[PDB]
RNA sequence: CUAAUAGGGAACGUGAGCUGGGUUUAGACCGUCGUGAGACAGGUUAGUUUUACCCUACUGAUGAUGUGUUGUUGCCAUGGU
RNA sequence: GAGCAGAAGGGCAAAAGCUCGCUUGAUCUUGAUUUUCAGUACGAAUACAGACCGUGAAAGCGGGGCCUCACGAUCCUUCU
RNA sequence: AAUGCCUCGUCAUCUAAUUAGUGACGCGCAUGAAGGAUGAACGAGAUUCCCACUGUCCCUACCUACUAUCCAGCGAAAC
RNA sequence: CCCCGCGGACGCUACGCCGCGACGAGUAGGAGGGCCGCUGCGGUGAGCCUUGAAGCCUAGGGCGCGGGCCCGGGUGGAGCCGCCGCAGGUGCAGAUCUUGGUGGUAGUAGCAAAUAUUCAAACGAGAACUUUGAAGGCCGAAGUGGAGAAGGGUUCCAUGU
RNA sequence: UGGGCCACUUUUGGUAAGCAGAACUGGCGCUGCGGGAUGAACCGAACGCCGGGUUAAGGCGCCCGAUGCCGACGCUCAUCA
RNA sequence: CGACCUGGGUAUAGGGGCGAAAGACUAAUCGAACCAUCUAGUAGCUGGUUCCCUCCGAAGUUUCCCUCAGGAUAGCUGGC
RNA sequence: CGGCGACGUCGGCUACCCACCCGACCCGUCUUGAAACACGGACCAAGGAGUCUAACACGUGCGCGAGUCGGGGGCUCGCACGAAAGCCGCCGUGGCGCAAUGAAGGUGAAGGCCGGCGCGCUCGCCGGCCGAGGUGGGAUCCCGAGGCCUCUCCAGUCCGCCGAGGGCGCACCACCGGCCCGUCUCGCCCGCCGCGCCGGGGAGGUGGAGCACGAGCGCACGUGUUAGGACCCGAAAGAUGG
RNA sequence: GGGGACCGUCCCCCGACCGGCGACCGGCCGCCGCCGGGCGCAUUUCCACCGCGGCGGUGCGCCGCGACCGGCUCCGGGACG
RNA sequence: CAUCUAAGGCUAAAUACCGGCACGAGACCGAUAGUCAACAAGUACCGUAAGGGAAAGUUGAAAAGAACUUUGAAGAGAGAGUUCAAGAGGGCGUGAAACCGUUAAGAGGUAAACGGGUGGGGUCCGCGCAGUCCGCCCGGAGGAUUCAACCCGGCGGCGGGUCCGGCCGUGUCGGCGGCCCGGCGGAUCUUUCCCGC
C-alpha cells in the first residue's frame, strides 16, 4: 500500500467539443494538428477555446473589438475571436478591420465589411497565419452575464451586494426585516 | 427521454438514492414556505432577506398605464432614425439639423447615459433628464416637448 | 423544505386544480371549424364585404395607447349627421353605428 | 417426630405439566385524595389459563450394516448402577 | 491586609477609593469593528469621524456606571 | 369492621400448634349519622368452627363404556 | 539528373491508432460508459421466414470481467430481428406485497354426544348400509307419534340414471 | 449525513461497571487479508487477475506449514503445576 | 301465579334511540351501528424500492428551531 | 530432436455425476454492533414502487443576437399521412431583455488633456481634440541586441530557429478614482411669461438587488428544490348523505 | 393624396484590365496508363503435375525431450585486499 | 368637473359538453393488461337493506368430432380410422417453473448446499486419427497461346503562356441601360408641372 489521495487524480477539463456541430469538429481537427505540431501558443489557446461552452464563450461587442484595436502598435493586426461577434449600435464610427471569429452577426458583418474591413473563418486565418503571427486574440466579456449577479456571498450577509431571487420586484417583494433598521435588522 | 435519467441507473439500489438512514419520508420540515419563522429561519434569513414585514404606502386599483413611460438613452438615440438620416445631417452644408420623434419610436422619456456624435439634433420627447437636455445643447441640438 | 439559494415558489396548486383542466387538442379542429364559417358567411353575403360593416377610426383611451389610432365599434351619430347619412339607413349599407359614442373634439 | 430436620443452583428450574390463592383489564363496596371525570406498592368481593399430529431430546418398539444362508450356545467393549 | 452597589475573578494609592466644586458625554448623527457566530440577528463592547456641550489654568478627559451579566423580532398599538 | 398504615395491634376464647374466626379495648394513618346503629325472614353472595360423611389425602389399586391403538374406505389444517 | 529490376508489408472507424509512467478497498452518496436487456415510433438492412417466425426445452459448441449474446439439436406453426435516431406504464427475492398454482406436514389429525344390532332371502356386475321376512332393542303420548303457523319453493308423487 | 461506537494516553461523576461525560490521535462504522483457537475495535498489513522471490506480526511435538538444531545457560515438582 | 314466559302487529334510528344502569343493547359490529362518498385523507413513524462494469467517496459535528425518532445551517462528498 | 496414432484411442481447464484437501453460519433490513434466542422470507409463475404537469435555479447543446419569441389568431383543395408542415410583419398586441433607485412625490447613470480670463478663489464662460479613468498582476501577440548554418576567408546579397531585454495588453482578480437614485452635514451661486413656502446646481460622508461600449431571448436535455395522490403500501380519526 | 428627384441594395447586358482554370467545365496538343483488335507463333509468356528440392512466412494432430541466450531470484565453491 | 341614467323586458354568433345518437382516428393496452365487464357482466354470488360484485378468450383449413373389432357393469383401455398434425380428441394453439411418477447413471454415518484446486467416470464435440497453407527460385516431364516491342481504335490520369472557348472572384469606367424600355426598400428631398382647404 501507498499513501496518497486519489480524490484528485482526474483533471476536470474539457478534452473535445461537447457540440456535435460537425463543423466545429473540422476545425477543431485542423487546430488539434496546428498545436501539436507547431510551438506557437497561440494555437494552443485557441484549440481549449474550441472546447469550450457557450457560457464560457461570450459574445465580443463591435464596440469592445474596436476598443482593444486602437490600441496602440496593434495595427494591421487580426482581431481573433473564439466565439460570436456583436453590433453594438451605441458606436458610429467602425474602422477597417481585420477580423477572425467563429460567427458574425448579420448586422456587424455588413458594418465591418461597409467600412472596408475582412472578415475570416478559422480555416482561413490557418491559411492566413499558421502560427497565429500577428493577431490580437480577444475574449468577450466571462462575467457578463445574469448569474454572476446572484453568486457571492449570500444577500442576507453583511458587506453582501449580491442580487437575490425574486419572483417580482417592488416594495413588498423581500424590502422588510432584514433590509431597513426599522424592520429588525439591516445588515 | 426517461432513458436518460437517474431512475434507470438506480435499479438494483434499495434507496434509490435517498439514503438507508435518513430514508425518503413524505414531508419531513413541512410542506412549501412552512416554518419560515421558525425551523427554517435560517435560510430565509441568509438567502431572502426583508422576505417578513410590510413596508411603504399601499395603493388600490393600480392602473399600470398611467403610469407608463419608457425610456431611451442617448446612445441609443439616433438609432430610432434611418441611416440615410444621420449621413445626410453630417454632410449637410446647412445648419439643418433632423428631428428624433422617440415618441413615434415608442419612448416617452429621454435619459442622458452615453455621450453623442458631434451634430445638432432636434429631440421631441414627453420629458427630459437634466443631464440629456445638457447633452443635446452641448451638440448644438434643441429639446422640445410634446403631449 | 428550502435548500440553498432559491427563488420563494407561491404555486397555486392547493385547490384540486386536476379536476378543471382544459386541454387544447380541440384547437386544430377549432380553427378549421371557425374558417369555414368565415367561408360559409362570406359566400351567403356575395358581394358584401366579407369582414363585416365599415368601422370608425378611433384613437386609443390611455395615456400608454393614446398615440395609437384603432378601429371602434360604429360611427357616430353626430358623424353621421353631417355625414349626410340616416342613423337606420346606414346598417342597411355597411355602415355600423355606434348610437353611445360621442365626439369630444 | 427425628440421626438430622443444612444452605443453595438449574431463564428468581419447572403454566402446549397443573393450579389460579396473589399481583395485574373490564363489575362493585369502603377509607383517603380530587370541584370533577377519576386516582391510590390502601383494604375487599366476583372474574374464559387455548394448540403438538412436526424436528430433536427422552421413554419404550420393530429393524438396519459385516461373518455365503440360517440356527443354537456364548464372550464382553462400552454405558448404567 | 480597605473601598470601588451586587456573585466571583481581574484592576486600581497625590488611584478607579474618600470629601468637596461645577455640571448633564446617560445628548444629536453616519458608517467601521469586536464578542456569540453561520462569521446571521439581538444584546453588550472597542476605535474613529461630524455636531452641540460639561469640566479643568491647560494638556486633556467625558458620548453612562473600572472590566467581565443585568435583556427582546415580524404584525399591531402609542408618542416624537 | 368490606373502613387501622404501624399490624401477625393488645387481652380472652377456639387448637397440640391459628398472619384465620369470634368476644373485648380504642387519641380511630384515614369511623360516624338519608345516612349511623340494630333486627327477624330470605341469599347459586364473603368468612370461621362443629357433627356426620366420604379416595381430598396417607396410597394407591381394580372394573366398565367410548377413544386412543391396528386394519378397509375416506381424508384436512396450523406451521 | 534513381533505373539491368518501374518495384517496395501494415496503417489513419482522427469519436481512430500508437507509446511511456503511476495507480486500483468501500457503506450512504455522486458521476461516466454499456456492441447490457424490454416494448413501441421514424429511417435503414433490394434484412430473415411455411425449404419453418415467435415462444419453450436441451449431459450440445462457444463468446464477454459482467449485464448478456451467438450458434447446434428438439418442440412449435406465423411471424421476427440487426444498425442510426426517437419515446417509455422498461429490468425484482423480499414489501406479515397482489393474483394464480404447488409442496412437506400426511395416507397424518381425524370420520368417538343421545344403549344395538343379528339371521335368511330377493334384485343386482357388485350388499355391513337397498327391499322383504324373522328376531333383539329404542323413542314411551311433555314421543324419535299424528297435524298446523312462520320460513322454504317443487324439496311433494311415479319412472329412470 | 446531522442516533455513533472502540483503543493508547489525559480526564469528570460514581464503590464500580461491557456505566455515564469530555480532550487528542488512530480505528470500526464503510474493511477484506496474515496473526490473537474463536471475536466489529487488538498486533501486522489495507485489497485489480496471476507466477516467482522475501518478509511483517505471529509461530515451528501432533492436530497444523515450519527446530527431525547432537541449540546455550540456569529456575521449577504442584494429591487444584 | 308473577316486577312470570312467549308468538305476531306496532313505535322509538346514530351523538340518535333504548337501558330495574352492566357503558349494557341497538342484525356475530357499540366508550357512538352499518353503507357509499369526500378519499389515493395526513403520517417527522414501520416495511419495500427491480441490469452490469468503471471512477470518486462520507457523516453522526457547529448554530438556530414547541428542537430531542425531524428540519434549516456550516462542515465533510461528488460533478461540471 | 523423439514417440504415437481409427472401431480403439487422441484433445476439449468450459458443461453432467462422484471423490478428496483447504476455505466456508442465511439472506434482506434497522442498527455502534446480526449467524443471532431481532423482524420478513414454505416453494414457483406473472404483476409490483422517483412518474407526469406547473414553477424556479444552475449546467450543457442549438438558432438568432440588443434583440429574441407567434405559443393566441389568421391565410393556404379540408382532412391518407396532414390534428402535420408552410406562410403572415401595420398580425410583435404582448412577454422577457435593453436602467436603476426611493415608502412616495419623483429623479435617473462620460470622462481626460491642452489654453488664454474673473482671483485657473479647490474654481465659473468657451476653444480644441480623444471618447468610460488609473495602479499591480495578466494567456496571447509585437519589437528585439546577441546567437545557431555551408570546403575556408576580406564582402553583402534572401528569408528560418533560439534569444537577454523592452512594448501593446484579452478575459479575470485585488485596489484607487469617477457617474446614477435614497438619506444626512456644510455652503454659495444660478434661472424666469408664473418671483414663488418656485425651479436648478456644488462639496463631504453614507444606504442601493445600480452605471462604468450591452447578453439576452427562444428551444432542447440533465440535475436539484417545491406544489400537486407525488417513489409504493399503511392509521387511530373528521365530514356529507343514506 | 399622386407623380417625380435623390440615396442604398439589385438585376441582366454591351466591354477592357486583374488571379487562376480552381475541388465549375469542354476543344486542342504533350506525356503516361489501361482496354479491344492486328502483328509478333517461340532461349518469350502463361497454365496444371511431379521432386519425400531450396529459400521466406504462418503453423505443427496429440504427447514429450534437449540446447544456448536474456530477465528475476535463492544458494554453493575459489581467490584477493 | 367627468360620466352614466338604477329600481321593467327580449336578443343570434363567437363559448361549454367524462350523459345520448352516429362516426373517424391513435408512437395507448393486449386476457392478472385494457372499462368491473373481449365470454348468457352489473351476470353468478353476498348482505334484511342501503350496497358489494367476480372468475371465465384460442381443436382443426375443413368435424373430416374417431366407423368397426375386442376386455370390462361402466368409467376407462387395446387395436383400427380422420388429419400435415390428435406427441391438435369438445375447458382441445403453444405448453415454462414449482411439485410428482418412472427409467438411466452416480453417490450416501458429521443436514443439505457453496468457493478454490485437482482426480475419476460419463454424454457429446473435434470429417482427430499419420495433420498446414502459399510467395519466389531450381530441376523433370506436358499443353496453351502468343511475351516484349511495334500499328490501329477507344477510354482515363496529369500539364499547358488560355495554347481556344466557356468561365468564375474582385474591383473599373459610359451608365445604353428601371419607377413608360427590369425590381425592392429609405424617419432623404419636392407640385414651386396635378385631382381635397
Ligand atoms: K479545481
Ligand atoms: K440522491
Ligand atoms: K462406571
Ligand atoms: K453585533
Ligand atoms: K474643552
Ligand atoms: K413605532
Ligand atoms: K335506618
Ligand atoms: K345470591
Ligand atoms: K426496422
Ligand atoms: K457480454
Ligand atoms: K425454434
Ligand atoms: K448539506
Ligand atoms: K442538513
Ligand atoms: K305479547
Ligand atoms: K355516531
Ligand atoms: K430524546
Ligand atoms: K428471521
Ligand atoms: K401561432
Ligand atoms: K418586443
Ligand atoms: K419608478
Ligand atoms: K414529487
Ligand atoms: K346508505
Ligand atoms: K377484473
Ligand atoms: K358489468
Ligand atoms: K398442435
Ligand atoms: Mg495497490
Ligand atoms: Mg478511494
Ligand atoms: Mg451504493
Ligand atoms: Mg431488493
Ligand atoms: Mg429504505
Ligand atoms: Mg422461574
Ligand atoms: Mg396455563
Ligand atoms: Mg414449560
Ligand atoms: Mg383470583
Ligand atoms: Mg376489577
Ligand atoms: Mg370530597
Ligand atoms: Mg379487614
Ligand atoms: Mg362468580
Ligand atoms: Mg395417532
Ligand atoms: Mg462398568
Ligand atoms: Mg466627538
Ligand atoms: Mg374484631
Ligand atoms: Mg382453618
Ligand atoms: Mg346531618
Ligand atoms: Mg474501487
Ligand atoms: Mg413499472
Ligand atoms: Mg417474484
Ligand atoms: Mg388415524
Ligand atoms: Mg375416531
Ligand atoms: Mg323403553
Ligand atoms: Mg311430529
Ligand atoms: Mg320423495
Ligand atoms: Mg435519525
Ligand atoms: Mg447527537
Ligand atoms: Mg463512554
Ligand atoms: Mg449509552
Ligand atoms: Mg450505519
Ligand atoms: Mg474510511
Ligand atoms: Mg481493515
Ligand atoms: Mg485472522
Ligand atoms: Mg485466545
Ligand atoms: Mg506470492
Ligand atoms: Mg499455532
Ligand atoms: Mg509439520
Ligand atoms: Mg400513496
Ligand atoms: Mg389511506
Ligand atoms: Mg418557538
Ligand atoms: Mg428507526
Ligand atoms: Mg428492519
Ligand atoms: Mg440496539
Ligand atoms: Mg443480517
Ligand atoms: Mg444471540
Ligand atoms: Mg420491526
Ligand atoms: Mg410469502
Ligand atoms: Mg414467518
Ligand atoms: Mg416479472
Ligand atoms: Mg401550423
Ligand atoms: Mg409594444
Ligand atoms: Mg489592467
Ligand atoms: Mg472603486
Ligand atoms: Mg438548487
Ligand atoms: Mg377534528
Ligand atoms: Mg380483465
Ligand atoms: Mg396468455
Ligand atoms: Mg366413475
Ligand atoms: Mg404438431
Ligand atoms: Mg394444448
Ligand atoms: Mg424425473
Amino acid at each position: 500500500g501507498v499513501d496518497i489521495r486519489h480524490n484528485k487524480d482526474r483533471k476536470v477539463r474539457r478534452k473535445e467539443p461537447k457540440s456535435q456541430d460537425i463543423y466545429l469538429r473540422l476545425l477543431v481537427k485542423l487546430y488539434r494538428f496546428l498545436a501539436r505540431r507547431t510551438n506557437s501558443t497561440f494555437n494552443q489557446v485557441v484549440l481549449k477555446r474550441l472546447f469550450m461552452s457557450r457560457t464560457n464563450r461570450p459574445p465580443l461587442s463591435l464596440s469592445r473589438m474596436i476598443r482593444k484595436m486602437k490600441l496602440p502598435g496593434r495595427e494591421n493586426k487580426t482581431a481573433v475571436v473564439v466565439g460570436t461577434i456583436t453590433d453594438d449600435v451605441r458606436v458610429q464610427e467602425v474602422p477597417k478591420l481585420k477580423v477572425c471569429a467563429l460567427r458574425v452577426t448579420s448586422r456587424a458583418r455588413s458594418r465591418i465589411l461597409r467600412a472596408g474591413g475582412k472578415i475570416l473563418t478559422f480555416d482561413q486565418l490557418a491559411l492566413d497565419s499558421p502560427k497565429g503571427c500577428g493577431t490580437v486574440l480577444l475574449s468577450g466579456p466571462r462575467k457578463g452575464r445574469e448569474v454572476y449577479r446572484h453568486f457571492g456571498k449570500a444577500p442576507g450577509t453583511p458587506h453582501s451586494h449580491t442580487k437575490p431571487y425574486v419572483r417580482s420586484k417592488g416594495r413588498k417583494f423581500e424590502r422588510a426585516r432584514g433590509r431597513r433598521a426599522s424592520r429588525g435588522y439591516k445588515n | 427521454p426517461s432513458r436518460l435519467r437517474k431512475t434507470r441507473k438506480l435499479r438494483g439500489h434499495v434507496s434509490h438514492g435517498h439514503g438507508r438512514i435518513g430514508k425518503h419520508r413524505k414531508h419531513p420540515g413541512g410542506r412549501g414556505n412552512a416554518g419560515g419563522l421558525h425551523h427554517h429561519r435560517i435560510n430565509f434569513d441568509k438567502y431572502h432577506p426583508g422576505y417578513f414585514g410590510k413596508v411603504g404606502m399601499k395603493h388600490y386599483h393600480l392602473k399600470r398605464n398611467q403610469s407608463f413611460c419608457p425610456t431611451v438613452n442617448l446612445d441609443k438615440l439616433w438609432t430610432l432614425v434611418s441611416e440615410q438620416t444621420r449621413v445626410n445631417a453630417a454632410k449637410n452644408k446647412t445648419g439643418a439639423a433632423p428631428i428624433i420623434d422617440v415618441v413615434r419610436s415608442g419612448y416617452y422619456k429621454v435619459l442622458g447615459k452615453g455621450k453623442l456624435p458631434k451634430q445638432p439634433v432636434i429631440v421631441k420627447a414627453k420629458f427630459f433628464s437634466r443631464r440629456a437636455e445638457e447633452k443635446i445643447k452641448s451638440v448644438g441640438g434643441a429639446c422640445v416637448l410634446v403631449a | 423544505a428550502p435548500s440553498r439559494n432559491g427563488m420563494v415558489l407561491k404555486p397555486h396548486f392547493h385547490k384540486d386544480w386536476q379536476r378543471r383542466v382544459a386541454t387544447w387538442f380541440n384547437q386544430p379542429a377549432r380553427k378549421i371549424r371557425r374558417r369555414k364559417a368565415r367561408q360559409a358567411k362570406a359566400r351567403r353575403i356575395a358581394p358584401r364585404p366579407a369582414s363585416g360593416p365599415i368601422r370608425p377610426i378611433v384613437r386609443c383611451p390611455t395615456v400608454r395607447y393614446h398615440t395609437k389610432v384603432r378601429a371602434g365599434r360604429g360611427f357616430s351619430l353626430e358623424e353621421l349627421r353631417v355625414a349626410g347619412i340616416h342613423k337606420k339607413v346606414a346598417r342597411t349599407i355597411g355602415i355600423s353605428v355606434d348610437p353611445r359614442r360621442r365626439n369630444k373634439s
